[PDB]
DNA sequence: ACGCACGAAGACCAAG
DNA sequence: GCGTCTCGAATCTGATGCGTAACTTGGATGCTTCGTGCGT
């Protein structure tokens, strides 16, 4: 089954790219080495091939979620709002290992290497839960398919077709914000301040001239660093649209009803970091199950749904810890 | 050779998800509890062989026609 | 845990943006080079995606105050207005270090790569002040999720929504101000004026005479004086802004906190311009879960007396070992 | 009978390249030994020989998805999707080896080797699905002859032709996507989110403290915890390829359904990433002998109308009875 | 009665 | 059911710091026979 999901950002996403980008304070990204230059955490981005206006066909970069970031936000959306209430109102406890096993696929960094028992298999693979994920000391193969977080454009026609042309966004999409981190002791200005702190301005002072010590070192070799930071990350601006696909490998209906369960209470969740500053917030506008619309402005609802939702609320009713420690289990 | 040989790494597997939810359905009718990928029906083995650019030459002492219509339909 | 808090600046709002812009003197930004170019500090921007009425998405600059100089206004109101008094009640000394990790979130710029222990995650994450505001040498992740403050525009109706729409402003909400700094010397021209000044007239006269060679050498040329002609970019006053402050499962105590620190909010300023008074703000509205909290004399109500309670009674519960085991570092 | 297949990759697709290969947060594949070590999981390369800015070509890898992948490709959609479907209609039932071949043309149903007479040859290399696959005990020949995936590029226009020009991309279509594990204890919060574990809060806490332990002897130097950071080289999303079928004497029945197959090949996944929905695309073209028989609802038109009869003719007489006498069991 | 199933076991050098 | 002269000029036309930190740095599997029971 094919769901589709469309999203709208709120605030601003914001997902790190690994590797050291630097800025200028113009906004040159790597700039010259004459100038000066700042720390860069650029938002990640996939190269797409994109079918442009002169028709043809190039290598261009998308900022984009990745989805693995997306699978895990379904996965942990799922227990912590589906699974774990029905399982502490069963008053069912997990094994630390089949937490971990439910949350991270498996319990440590060393598959066994075993071979599962046949029946094993297929009771897993028809489990709400374990049977979409997988994973496991015996890696098991998961339904669930789930793909990156591809903003409506331009330059992601060619991927996501043209079905969604009329929310497309010409322009760069992605922003980049300065952030600042500032010295405490440096903003004490009367002795009231410094009052709360012990030994006050003896240790204002002395915090003070070592700060000075240290700069006046660190300017004329050009082990500590201070507080005094200046740099800027990348962030995709705020009301772009985004396209998510989520395909799941010939499902039972329970697993149909878990994810619409979690598409359901997604919203309440944040797609990518950058918690202190509220990014990845966002609202689902349109969800389509295997094209056709079940969004309502409720949440995903209808009679085409009704089966889905009666077959998770019984497999939930019946689900128990038994099949988790049964997974998590190792072999050896 | 136009250039140096590559190592072609090939599997082969039989998918066990799908082999139990067959056994579990009847179509397949196994009664051994788990597979053994080290050996026997559900084995997955590794092999290896090489890949070359080359251009093949050879001499021969025939008729030009009938090779060249031969090697045609190659 | 949603808190929408509707703001409208009484004075304009300087939050500068990084980046050296150019002005000329009719209002054009980045002139041409045959023109003057004085300096601008322009007001900072995001860009985001708005619908212009034509029902095409559009991204386009709106001009906010960046979430961290919101977030960090919060953390300072609640330490020296809730926080320290009630330390101070106890005598309870914060160490230097201690101090810099409740006002900044770090004692220093090197994080311990070790993670800390559950305890200490558990004893910390449920400390109304420390649990809202994360940091300290292990990465703890704080309660608190702080928005930046977006005017009540045309274009952020796609971002705010639609629930604000009478308070939204079509035009423009920026301005242009102005700035020229004088040379005390040049304005001095009675002999009684610089009667003050150590050498009397000599010490004037080098220093203009000084002031003169320096300008004369610069031009042909083609240290730095006194006198300046620059601008700086502000958002007018009487806008309205939507700030949007979540906190993730916080307890009774947090909550108090944050509503502690909204009560004195309008004490403080928001960003910038402290010698020319910007930053000014009154509060209009604080929404709580979709229920407005906000009376006459700040956040009052049934509603809200547990939180209240709840604060009080962590705050006169409140020790500095919290403190010092957070800022304290594992290696 | 060629068949070219014109596949668009919605998605990347990524067939993992055996080895151990490392990456620095740079990018910079293999980096040197002074900075930290990532390990990589690279795409299938081919080497292949191309004109880099004319002059004398040279050798470079080519990003492609093994020929074997997408025979098996081929295989598995035939039986998911109009052999085991057909088999189950007939209520019928397939023995270990039977399977084995059908779904692997593995010879364990009967090893020892089986002597296969001519007019068995006839009657079973005409088989509708296991005369296309051959193998099994009696390891026939099969009639198809299936190649791998080559991207419509600069540098595979020797192998792939300049039929295709109009679809070439010029730069590399490669990039590292970036992977990390968490540990969950880690990320707990309240004894709220540690309620659901049996220890509660003692459990989290001696899991920290072992993974504290390990840490600080490893570093100061077993077991291996749940953090992770890797990375895998994927090719980029949108790309054309070309697949090239050939047959070398096909009957009605098996050309109906390798279109059949294709008509439904759409509905699964080229290579590897199955977790991360690797390998999704779609069907642009297929081409049977020169002419075009793709049309928007999938292979159809008069054209190729007597291969879907004959194939349904055979489906609908397909009993296991074959697949057993083709297993020689 | 006969075929299938399941575990123990035995070859073992060893790098860049 | 009135207009000319006037209809500017000269500066200014930034300055300083900050200009990253810690971890992660893979894992597992690709054999077949022999003996002893256990399902058709």
């Amino acid at each position: 089954m094919q769901i589709e999901v469309l999203i709208r950002n709120i605030t601003p996403i914001f997902s790190a790219a690994p590797g050291s980008y630097y800025v200028s304070l113009d906004g040159t990204i790597n700039p010259p080495q004459g100038a000066s230059r700042f720390p860069l955490t650029r938002a990640r981005t996939m190269t797409v091939v994109a079918e442009t206006g002169d028709g043809v066909a190039k290598a261009v970069p998308l900022p984009i979620v990745p989805g693995n970031t997306m699978r895990n936000l379904l996965r942990r959306t799922m227990l912590k709002d589906v699974i774990e209430p029905a399982l502490r109102d069963k008053s069912a406890q997990l094994s630390i290992g089949a937490y971990a096993t439910a949350y991270a696929g498996n319990s440590s960094g060393n598959p066994d290497g075993v071979p599962s028992s046949f029946d094993e298999i297929v009771t897993m693979r028809a489990h709400p839960f374990l049977g979409l994920f997988g994973g496991g000391p015996r890696m098991l193969q998961g339904r669930l398919m789930v793909d990156s977080l591809y903003p409506i454009h331009q330059f992601s026609q060619r991927i996501i077709g043209s079905d969604y042309i009329n929310d497309s966004i010409k322009g760069g999409i992605t922003e980049i914000v300065w952030t600042r981190r500032n010295d405490p002791i440096l903003q004490l200005g009367s002795p009231d301040d410094a009052a709360v702190i012990e030994g006050g301005a003896q240790a204002a002072n002395d915090w003070i001239t070592s700060l000075l010590a240290t700069t006046k070192a660190k300017k004329g070799k050009a082990n500590g660093r201070g507080l005094k930071a200046f740099n800027a990350h990348e962030v995709v601006i705020a009301g772009v649209k985004w396209l998510w696909r989520i395909n799941v490998d010939r499902p039972s209906e329970s697993q149909i009803g878990l994810i619409l369960l979690a598409l359901n209470k997604l919203a309440n969740q944040r797609i990518a970091g950058g918690h202190a500053k509220d990014y990845g917030r966002f609202v689902i506008e349109d969800v389509i199950l295997d094209g056709e619309s079940v969004w309502t402005p409720s949440g995903v609802s209808g009679q085409a749904t009704e089966q889905f939702f009666d077959a998770i609320a019984e497999a939930l009713d019946g689900m128990t810890s038994s099949e988790f420690e049964q997974f998590a289990a190792s072999a050896k | 050779k136009g250039a140096a040989s590559q190592n072609w790494m090939q599997t082969s597997r039989i998918n066990t998800a799908e082999a139990a939810r067959h056994r579990s359905e009847g179509f397949l009718l196994l009664r051994a509890a788990k597979p053994n990928p080290a050996g026997g029906p559900f084995k997955n083995s590794l092999y290896h062989y090489p890949l070359v650019w080359a251009t093949l030459t050879a001499y021969c002492v025939g008729d030009q026609a009938r090779i060249a219509d031969l090697l045609s339909q190659c």
